[PDB]
RNA sequence: AGCUAAAUAUUGGCGAGAGACCGAUAGCGAACAAGUAGAGUGAUCGAAAGAUGAAAAGAACUUUGAAAAGAGAGUUAAAUA
RNA sequence: GCAGAUCUUGGUGGAAGUAGCAUUCAAAUGAGAACUUUGAAGACUGAAGUGGGGAAAGGUUCCAUGUGAACAGCAGUUGGACAUGGGUUAGUCGAUCCUAAGAGAUAGGGAAGCUCCGUAUGAAAGGCACGAUUUUUCGUGCCUAUCGAAAGGGAAUCCGGUUAAUAUUCCGGAACCAGAAGGUGGAAUCAACACGGCAACGUAAAUGAAGUUGGAGACGUCGGCGGGAGCCCUGGGAAGAGUUCUCUUUUCUUUUUAACAAACCACACCCUGAAAUCGGUUUAUCCGGAGCUAGGGUAUGGUGUUUGGAAGAGUUCAGCGAUGCUGAAUCCGGUGCGCUCUCGACGGCCCUUGAAAAUCCAACGGAAGUUGUUUUCACAUCUGGUCGUACUCCUCCAAGGUGCCUCUAGUUGAUAGAACAAUGUAGAUAAGGGAAGUCGGCAAAAUGGGAAUUCCCACUGUCCCUAUCUACUAUCUA
RNA sequence: CAGAAGAAUCAUCGAAUCUUUGAACGCACUGCGCCUUUGGGUUCUACCAAAGGCAUGCCUGUUUGAGUGUCAUU
């Protein structure tokens, strides 16, 4: 909705940014993983 | 919707209507847990998140929690 | 033109009156009017008392003491008629005491 | 850098907490600047924006370029 | 914004610290209006003689900002 | 009315050392993002998934193709890595 | 130590490329165009929209740019996909405050116990003033939770412009509300807290403690009448675009004034009055010695008039030269059981005689009080936090004409192409007969009818006895 | 990778920091209060900010009370 609490503003934000590309330079650093 | 999100452990198991969380109890004093429940119990306690302090115990009994500053 | 309402308060109530004007841009708009002002109402009789404006009660502070009451006893507060029989009451039942006391002196 | 340089109004990334009074003495007695208004809204990412707008004694571009982010 | 009949009463608003600004106006039917913006209320002067106007126009206070046609 | 060490218990806690144990469908559900992804209004449920090479030296360059790729070429002991 | 356990897990077959899943032209872009974009044509929703908005809900899904991996019962130059960045601005709009039915902690009491009952209950359930300071150790008097409504109650904002995406929020202009202090000016008093009018009541002001009340908030439903606004209808005026051999003063389209601030503009009551020979009067007979008609007043102003705001804005035409500049017009009507919304005055039905609180006002009451005192009068000065706001969609807005048609607006998408045999579905027409069909007038046509399920009359592809047409299906192709 | 030059994504670890919550504690669950002190400002009886406080039960002591509770006071 609208009147949404501002801590749902911060918890949509995190989950949503959780679905973002792995940087190049991150695998290049051994190794990082996902989920 | 019939749940919401749970002000102590965060799920969304805190039913509006009953105005309690059908995970961990709240807002009662104590954590809702059973012996029944084996998984559930391994899956929130100590060690599934940081255990920040506890570490620090951990880590100040080999000197006996020793107060001050080296010579 | 169809026009929506200005506020997102749906489910249009009581609360929700709405008036067409026209801008000077040539559009028909909602103009949201507030409920209009009620009148004091004597605490005699009930008739809305002479003299005083129809207005909100939050607005009634703005107006000066004079614009609130009237200049007689109980103005304001007890309408014209109702002062009148309310005087009169009163004497006709001091009176009436005044000799039923002169009755049980004597 | 549209409202810089039409409104004189300068827009920052403000704390979480800060209100209108706190923003105006911060931009105050950070950049010796006078604010007129404040207005401040939360970004969907849970960040907060203020849209500082000067006085005319003052100039936004000026502040802009002395703060560096022109 | 209140009308103003009173010549003197527009002299005395002017005078006025509060009055900033004012503003003439030549309408189609040769009328000028004397438009003086104080803090709460736009005091406006409608005057039909066109001598009476020039004669208003510079006894107003050369400290006030005069402008022409809006 | 009351206290009391030691010999005793200990699937947890902080550590340690082992094994005629299992060897990636086994051994813990989880050797790896594992109570993770995912599912359910909820209590709960819950996986799959280890191996280039000594070294990334992970294929410059040319050509074809809109591109993905292909072909010559190159690296390597080996691209039947 | 496996061939099997409708074995477990993984992998892979035949079935099988099988079952299957209203647009046309030119141009642009592109490697590529049945599906993108633009223009033309043809159509579809037809104000009850495929329209335009919100609630709840989703959470970035809005916008721009790029890409065409996975999505796409097809594809794409494409998606609500992927990647990269941007986007939600409020003193006045909501929440915030109040209460509702109810819930609920506290007091207490149960219960082995997780806990249960209980909400002013046998609770010490919390205040206000007074005073030369009272044996410098305080006396006297008075009165006696919280949660639950983004639809109920409630201080206050409008217009124009602006974005790729936000607007009652931003920009320009114009207001308003609430609180806060002093100041300036005006007003009242050693006749202590203003005068006037028979009156209703009026006004620039015109102190009011304790204590005691009253009002607003604040209250069902229905019908008719009256008022206003917007919309619809329409006469001219103007502007442009038509149509026009001729006819056609003609055809089509447009013609704006916000919040707010000023002065003025009509139902209750008062005064004179005493009434029936009954008067006044509604669309609907209602009231009148509990004082009619009539005359003069008082208040309530629903509204209307004139402005201000305000033409400087907006729109439409002409031009002339960053998008500027210059012209004009933006007018006068008439209206109606019209529609939409609101207000006033009645009349019923009620019976179910029709929420609460916050909040604001007034009254009675009379404490106190030349220098002062008061002033709810006028003006200036200052401030207004926190959160929501993008986008998507139970409820809102809803044109005209005669179930259709059209304007405004929105689409042209749903995998396509080619053929049209047999089949199936659907819809029709059919010579002569007319229920002979079948357990039977089932379905059609008749209009179905008449008389007691039957009979009579009418009717028809039900039947003799089928035949023809159409679309779709079916078929093949990508 | 860039960049830097008692280094360190080092070890140990006795000093600290330690957001919002949670037994979770001023009251509620976007918020709403009260008390104390201090400070700011281009504006100072206003507004704002900062810091430190305000849960419940029980214990020990302290202070202030109440009682037609038990008494004493020539
Ligand atoms: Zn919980």
């Amino acid at each position: 909705p609208s009147h949404k609490s501002f801590r749902t503003k911060q918890k949509l934000a995190k989950a949503a940014r959780q679905n973002r590309p792995i940087p190049q330079w991150i695998r290049l650093r051994t190794g990082n993983t996902v989920h | 919707k019939s749940h919401t999100i749970c002000r102590r452990c965060g799920k969304r198991s805190f039913h509006i209507q009953k105005s309690t969380c059908a995970c961990c109890g709240y807002p009662a004093a104590k954590t809702r847990s059973y012996n029944w429940g084996a998984k559930a119990k391994r899956r929130r306690t100590t060690g599934t998140g940081r255990m920040s302090y506890l570490k620090k115990v951990h880590r100040s009994f080999k000197n006996g929690f020793r107060s001050g500053k080296p010579a | 033109q169809r026009v929506t309402y200005r506020r997102r308060l749906a489910y249009n109530t009581r609360s929700n009156r709405t008036r067409i004007i026209k801008t000077p841009g040539n559009n028909i708009r909602y103009l949201h009017i507030k409920k209009l002002g009620t009148i004091p109402r004597c605490g005699d009789t009930g008739v809305p008392l002479q003299g005083i404006p129809a207005l909100r009660p939050r607005e009634f502070a703005r107006l000066s003491h004079n614009k609130k009451t009237v200049q007689r006893a109980y103005g304001g507060c007890l309408s014209a008629n109702a002062v009148k029989d309310r005087i009169v009451r009163a004497f006709l039942i001091e009176e009436q005491k005044i000799v039923k006391q002169k009755l049980k002196q004597l | 850098m549209k409202k810089i340089e039409d409104d004189n109004t300068l827009v920052f990334h403000v704390h979480l907490k800060a209100n209108k009074f706190t923003i105006k003495e911060a931009v105050r007695k950070l950049y010796s600047v006078e604010p007129v208004k404040i207005n401040t809204l939360i970004r969907p990412n849970g960040t907060k924006k203020a849209f500082v707008k000067l006085s005319a004694d003052a100039d936004a571009l000026d502040v802009a370029n002395r703060i560096g982010f022109l | 914004p209140r009308q103003i009949s009173d010549i003197k009463q527009f002299l005395e608003i002017a005078r006025r610290k509060d009055a900033t600004s004012a503003r003439i106006k030549k309408n189609t039917n040769k009328d000028v209006k004397f438009k003086l913006r104080c803090s709460k209320y736009l005091y406006t002067l409608v005057v039909a003689d066109a001598k009476k106007a020039e004669k208003l126009r510079q006894s107003l206070p050369p400290d006030l900002t005069v402008t022409e046609v809006g």
